[PDB]
């Protein structure tokens, strides 16, 4: 019910603090604190992250430097994953703090990766006594300029209803009783500027309705803005140490609010502009993570060889998880590539997943050629260790698909692949005339292990480029028509069913469907009749064959309806009984899945309706009540369109519709603890 | 200036059946076509309130109470059909005869829409954009209706109308009007 | 219900209690209650000590001592019972119990649950995990 | 920051087409004269900066008839100020 509190944001800001004030304490048990820690994260949600940063400034002050503790880490991760689809610097400060911190070790990386997206003893110089009066005089010169604009009257006693300013005069017209309000402040700030950087000397010329001069004539440079940043924190350090001494007898500068830092910065931007007069000018994001990442990458491979010869390893595990986090969360491109080649030699699972991530995130050519040389050497060993090569055999193929989004060394491995985990060898393979001769060779083989492997890159080669691909599909057609490794065979099948040739494929696949139809009817006859498990096995094999069958049938239908909108009428009629047979058959199908039976009926529905619907409505009723004898027993706009063997064809489509129509179609409390 | 909003007259609302039209887009850019509630305010951006359902062809996204990416952006000279089926509370957008899908693969751009007072077709043209709106008087004058929509069951809009459907555009000339008493910011009181 | 403790604990408790019994009466001091639990290896701080005496004068009698011993061991076993309760479902013991292997283990346990309620147990909850199952049982 | 209400009243003479404007009973320097056959709507343009902004006051001065007699032909002779519901504020 606390959703959207733009009504009020101060009471909830105080309430959110005193809850976490009650989070750690001496006078509470495990039971009472678990109520509050569950009450806290229940309030971390159901409120907008506008008001969330009011405590997030206070948490990163306390927790992330130290390895109570989990109460911070829990509430943190439930807020940083609350907007990923000012305080940001505080988080990165905490991000490095947690890295400095890097059981309790596993309780940190989740919350971390979720956030991955002297003035009294200082001597005053000669001009510093002249600047403590001038920054007191320019302060009285700016204050009388501001108050009199809002109709501030002049009174001997300062009244608020009268807006009286009895200090409406200069510091040179003020005595020790009227300049004591600006004596210690302009002298301690000049002493704090001198104790920070010992430069108090005149090096430039100088610059009641008192008006301050144009002090904003020159802006802040790279050394002036840093000194103005040094003047705000020093004014916050002296006043902050004054608050820590007075209340004992608390907001910093860098982790200040977006509203608190707006009022504190005017005390330094006006003081450095007041110091700049009379020459007394005291003048002394992800790549940072990537720098430390490469810094960690150096010590990792150093330690990796230190164990290869025979604390940080957990930190390496802590980093790789964050590495897998940031890669998925995603000059600098080189730095990642530098780390990409850094980790690859260390391999020469957990890192490999990060390696697969980093390859998915996509000097190294030497590393590639050395790997390719190591691959062929392993291929020499394969023709004759295996674990370090097999993980490299997929990471390369990951990269070989990555870059698509040392040519000879690749070609050397290709011949080694052609020489002799056969499917994995067939996997990375696809990732001219010599191919053309082999193209007709497999075509002759289709006219009749390495046969499956050779067709992989051949599908990858023709796709890189018309009727040649049309021949390859027909070669792939008869190979399955004769027919496992049909799954990866089907993976390249839908990859290039783009580009008459379809009509040849239509005459081919119509035979493919009918053979499957006869195989379906045989199993249906087997279903009409131990032999029950065998029929279940036979249907499963039939479902297995139907899986790769319909997969090419879909994309081919994406051009058939594009064209014809005949042979498809046969193809609809053939696939009609298939869906009818699909209407225990699904039971074997579902196990084979662990669909295409549905989508086949979808594309065929448009074609079958392309060839009086009340009779179709009537014949659907008899098919929901054989009906072929019962079939024997806006329309002006429609007849304008439709005009632009019926007794069986209408009976054919009708039952298909009805099949598709069918297709689209307490305990008491003590009883619960009893059964437990 | 602002964006012009185009629609049909409030007599021509639909409450049932399944319907369809077509829309050629000549020069792409900022345009918007879809379906809208009859009580449509001409001040708002088309689809920002709860009165419109409208696809955007500039970057390929649907507009209703915000945005969500949807399908491919445009070319110059492609047909963007629209169709609705009130019997199932669905809205389907077809591009060039091919049915657009979501990021989840679903073709139905919006489901579970309340029927209410009805719907009526709506277009929107940004500055410079040119495109004609075939509302479907002559069936042969349509192009991609036979590819998709015909055998599905969708009838066109002006299927039996011997006169063309009158169109209502939003002006730019401001005119005076009495202040509504349910105005969220302003209110008067004759004392 | 003080029956949730077994005998040998009460044997160990009385052995511990009589060892620090003041005069054989069965009275002990408030301090000795802390020492005798740390004589039994249990180390609770003074927060868990303070709320227990005011739950029940400085004089702790052996039934008044024992009723506190029941509650300190009732809550700990009440949460560790339910993961080992899921252990018998899954053949491995991790949490992956198939839903097919449930509708004969649940109608065969002895609370006389018929087919309708073990149905009603399931559709108001593929293999389901353990932590959703300890949620759907405790409710 | 003024704690008082600037009251602006206007004066339109129909038989001459002469228009003048009074500021708190002190006449302003400006004036306006128009064509014979023309009409005019009373108008106020404002960018508001308060919870309560303006008030249209349909009153008469010491010897001239209010705006009710101007716009209703049945009541041209009545000097009592009225506000029938056909009058309202447009925008």
């Amino acid at each position: 019910l606390f959703a959207g509190t733009e009504h009020r944001a101060i009471m909830v800001d105080s309430m959110l603090h005193t809850v976490y004030r009650l989070s750690r304490g001496r006078s509470l048990t495990k039971a009472q604190r678990d109520v509050i820690e569950d009450c806290l994260m229940a309030l971390c949600r159901y409120i907008r992250p506008s008001m969330l940063q009011h405590l997030l400034r206070r948490l990163v002050f306390d927790v992330p430097i130290l390895n109570k503790m989990p109460l911070k880490l829990l509430t943190n991760h439930y807020e940083r994953c609350w907007k990923y689809y000012a305080n940001f610097g505080v988080t990165s400060e905490e991000e490095l703090h947690l890295t400095r911190k890097l059981l309790a070790h596993k309780k940190y990386d989740q919350e971390l990766y979720r956030m991955a997206m002297e003035t009294l003893n200082v001597i005053i110089p000669e001009k510093l006594d002249s600047f403590i009066n001038k920054f007191a005089e320019y302060t009285h010169e700016k204050w009388a300029f501001d108050k009199i604009q809002n109709n501030w009257s002049y009174g001997e006693n300062v009244d608020e209803e009268l807006k009286t300013h009895p200090m409406l005069r200069p510091y040179k017209t003020f005595s020790e009783k009227d300049k004591e309000i600006y004596r210690w402040p302009i002298k301690e700030s000049l002493k704090a500027m001198i104790a920070w950087e010992w430069t108090i000397e005149k090096a430039r010329e100088g610059e009641y309705n008192p008006q301050p001069p144009d002090l904003s004539g020159v802006t802040l440079s790279r050394e002036l803005q840093a000194m103005a940043e040094q003047l705000a924190e020093n004014y916050h350090n002296t006043w902050g140490r004054k608050k820590k001494q007075e209340l004992e007898a608390l907001v910093p500068y860098d982790t200040l609010t977006a509203k608190e830092k707006a009022r504190d910065r005017e005390k330094a931007q006006e003081l450095l502009k007041f110091l700049q007069m009379n020459g007394y000018a005291v003048t002394r994001i992800e790549k940072r993570f990537a720098f430390g990442f490469l810094q960690q990458l150096l010590r990792w491979m150093d330690i990796s060889q230190e164990f290869i010869a025979h604390k940080f390893f957990a930190k390496i595990l802590l980093p790789l998880i964050n590495q897998y986090f940031t890669n998925h969360c995603l000059l600098g491109s080189g730095g990642h590539a530098s780390n990409k080649e850094k980790e690859m030699i260390t391999s020469l699972l957990v890192r490999h997943r990060v390696s697969l991530f980093g390859t998915d995130a996509p000097t190294t050519l030497f590393q590639h050629i050395a790997q390719h040389q190591f691959g062929d050497d392993v291929i020499l060993d394969d023709v004759q260790l295996c674990s370090i090569y097999s993980l490299g055999t997929t990471k390369n193929t990951y990269v070989e698909k990555l870059r698509p989004a040392a040519a000879a060394m690749p070609v050397a491995f290709l011949e080694p692949q052609l020489n002799e985990t056969k499917s994995p060898r067939e996997r990375a393979i696809l990732g001219v005339i010599e191919i053309t001769l082999p193209m007709l060779c497999s075509y002759l083989p289709r006219w009749w292990p390495p046969a499956l492997p050779a067709g992989a890159p051949p599908p990858c080669t023709a796709v890189t480029s018309l009727g040649n691909i049309l021949r390859i599909i027909v070669n792939n057609l008869g190979i399955d028509e004769a027919t496992v490794f049909a799954q990866p065979i089907v993976s390249r099948a839908r990859p290039e069913l783009l580009h008459i040739p379809t009509i040849g494929r239509l005459r081919k696949r119509a035979g493919k469907v009918v053979a499957e139809e006869e195989q379906l009817r045989l199993e249906a006859k087997a279903e009409a009749e131990r032999d029950e498990f065998s029929v279940l096995c036979r249907d499963l094999y039939a479902l297995y064959p139907l899986l790769i069958r319909y997969v090419d049938n879909n994309r081919a239908h994406w051009l058939t309806e594009p064209n014809a909108n005949f042979r498809m009428v046969g193809e609809i009629f053939i696939y009609w009984s298939k869906s009818h047979n699909f209407k225990q058959n699904f039971v074997v199908q579902n196990e084979i899945n662990n669909t295409l039976k549905k989508m086949l009926p979808i594309g065929l529905n448009m074609c079958a309706p392309t060839d009086m619907l009340a009779k179709t409505r009537y014949a659907l009723k008899d098919t929901d009540e054989l009906q072929n004898n019962l079939h024997l027993q806006l329309r002006w706009q429609m007849a304008l369109y439709r005009g632009l063997e019926k007794i069986v064809r209408r009976v054919q489509e009708v039952s298909a519709v009805l099949y598709h129509l069918e297709q689209t179609e307490l305990l008491s409390k003590q009883r619960r603890r009893a059964v437990v | 200036d602002r964006v012009r909003i185009f629609r049909a007259e409030k007599s021509y609302t639909v409450q049932s059946g399944r319907w369809y039209f077509e829309f050629e887009a000549v020069t792409t850019g900022e345009m918007r076509v879809g379906w809208a509630r009859p009580e449509l305010r001409p001040d708002v951006e088309l689809g920002a309130d709860e009165l419109a359902y409208v696809f955007n062809g500039h970057r390929g996204q649907r507009w209703h109470l915000g945005s969500e990416p949807f399908g491919r952006p445009w070319q110059s000279g492609d047909v963007v059909g629209c169709m609705i089926d009130l019997t199932e509370n669905t809205i389907i957008f077809t591009l060039n005869g091919e049915v657009l899908m979501s990021d989840s693969g679903s073709e139905t751009a919006f489901r579970e829409i309340e029927i209410g007072d009805g719907f009526l077709p709506v277009c929107s043209l940004g500055p410079g954009q040119v495109g004609h709106l075939n509302l479907g008087q002559d069936v042969s004058s349509l192009r991609f209706f036979a590819i998709c929509g015909l055998q599905e069951g969708f009838e066109p809009f002006a299927i039996n109308m011997q006169r063309p459907v009158t169109t209502w555009f939003s002006k730019s000339l401001p005119q005076f009007e009495p202040v509504p008493p349910e105005h969220p910011h302003y209110e008067v009181a004759r004392m | 219900m003080a029956d949730q403790l077994t005998e040998e604990q009460i044997a160990e408790f009385k052995e511990a209690f009589s060892l620090f019994d003041k005069d054989g009466d069965g009275t002990i001091t408030t301090k000795a209650l802390g020492t005798v639990m740390r004589s039994l290896g249990q180390n609770p701080t003074e927060a868990e000590l303070q709320d227990m005496i005011n739950e029940v004068n400085g004089t702790i009698d052996f039934p008044a001592f024992l009723t506190m011993m029941a509650r300190k061991m009732k809550d700990t076993d009440s949460e560790e019972e339910i993961r080992e309760a899921f252990r018998v479902f899954d053949k491995d013991g991790n949490g992956y119990i198939s839903a097919a292997a449930l509708r004969h283990v649940m109608t065969n346990l002895g609370e006389k649950l018929t087919d309708e309620e073990v149905d009603e147990m399931i559709r108001e909850a593929g293999q389901v995990n353990y932590e959703a199952f300890v949620q759907m049982m405790t409710a | 920051i003024s704690h008082t209400d600037l009251v602006i009243g206007c004066l339109v003479d129909l038989a001459t087409g002469l228009m003048t404007f009074t500021a708190n009973g002190k006449e302003s320097n400006t004036f306006f004269q128009v064509e014979p056959n023309t009409k005019l709507f009373p108008a106020v343009f404002v960018l508001p900066t308060h919870q309560n902004v303006i008030q249209f006051e349909l009153g008469k001065q010491k010897n001239i008839m209010p705006l009710s007699a101007a716009m209703f032909l049945s009541e041209r002779k009545n000097p009592a100020p009225q506000c029938p519901p056909r009058l309202e504020v447009q925008m």
